[PDB]
Formats: structure tokens, sequence, C-alpha cells
């Protein structure tokens, strides 16, 4: 079990708007799983983990673009770790 | 990536099926288990949804399906609870197909 918080540089390369680096964290990982059929339930039995952001932060950054500058969101990772997928 | 192995699940370990009349056969039921380390993520992206999952679990690849035969019977038992139709592989993958349903 192994899920990392790990730097993402990403280049905004719209026509018409200015190029801008943004630099957000990403989670990224390995984590336990395990999964069978189960025909009782007629359905999968899954008892699985993955690599998912506990917590984040909000990333506000001004995009001017030539017809009107905008304004951009993105979650940043702040703690990564293994946990339930579907939670 | 993945491993696959044939295991007994605490529901099939014997595994009893009862029809009308009260009738019950029993036994023993190997599953296909598949089990190890997917690669998986979370990141921000822009707009709605505001996260992305890469999310996989170890699937088995199913390629035919296997009649389990249940041996002790009680006397007089109905065919249909004489077997368990169980889907078969014998290689994992790892797919979000277990987390969709």
């Amino acid at each position: 079990n192994s899920c990392k918080k790990v730097g993402v540089e990403e280049l905004i390369n719209e026509k018409g708007c200015d190029l801008m680096i943004i630099r957000i964290n990403r989670c990224r990982g390995h984590c336990f799983s395990f999964t069978f059929p189960n025909p009782l339930t007629k359905k999968y039995s899954v008892h699985a983990k993955c690599c998912r952001m506990v917590e984040w932060e909000m990333l506000e950054t001004e995009l001017k673009c030539s017809k009107g500058n905008r304004n951009l969101r993105i979650p940043s990772a702040t703690q990564c770790e293994c946990f339930d997928c579907l939670v | 990536e993945c491993e696959f192995a044939m295991r007994l699940v605490p529901g099939f370990n014997p595994l009893r099926q009862v029809d009308a009349n009260g009738k019950e056969c029993r036994g023993n039921v190997e599953l296909p288990f598949c089990k190890g380390y997917c690669k998986t993520s979370e990141s921000g992206t822009h707009g709605f949804p505001p996260r992305v999952q890469n999310s996989k679990v170890c699937t088995l690849v199913t390629t035919s399906t296997r009649k389990v035969v249940l041996d002790d019977c009680d006397d007089g038992a109905d065919e249909s609870v004489k077997f368990v139709m169980v889907p078969h592989g014998t290689d994992c993958e790892c797919s979000a197909v277990p987390l969709e349903q």
C-alpha cells in the first residue's frame, strides 16, 4: 500500500488566452483490493482500497483571455491515502 | 499486478441450498478470487465534477461458466438445488466495473 502526493505542472494553451502554468498536487499509488463473483447475491463482492486525496485545497487563478478573463478552480491534494474507493 | 486463486469464502464453506418442501443440499464451492495492487489515482480537474478518479480493482476476466455440483443432499431434493452456476476464468485484470454496480 503506497499512495503518494505528486506535483503536477499543467500548461493551459487555449486559443485567445495567455499561456499559463499551474502547479497542483494529485494522488497516485497502489492499494490492495480483492474481488470475487458471488452467485448467491449474483453480483461482485468487492473489498477494495483506492489511492485518493483525503484533503485538498482550492487553487484559484485568473486566465487572461482576449475576449474576457476567466476564473479557474482546481482542487490540489494535501494528503494522499489509501481509502475506500466508493466513499 | 493482479493474482488469481480459487478460494473458499464464508458463505460457501459449505454452501447450503434449500428448495420448497424444505429439502437442503450442502457442499463446498470454490470461488474465483482476484487480489492485488491496481494502480489508482485521484486528481483535480476543471469544471464539474471537480475530481477525476482512476479507481480500479482486481476483477476476474470471465471466460466461461462452471456448474459446481453439491453432494451432501437431503433425501428427495430438487435438482435445481443440486448445482450452482459460477462465473469462471483463469486470469485477473484491473477494472472499475465492480465499482459501478
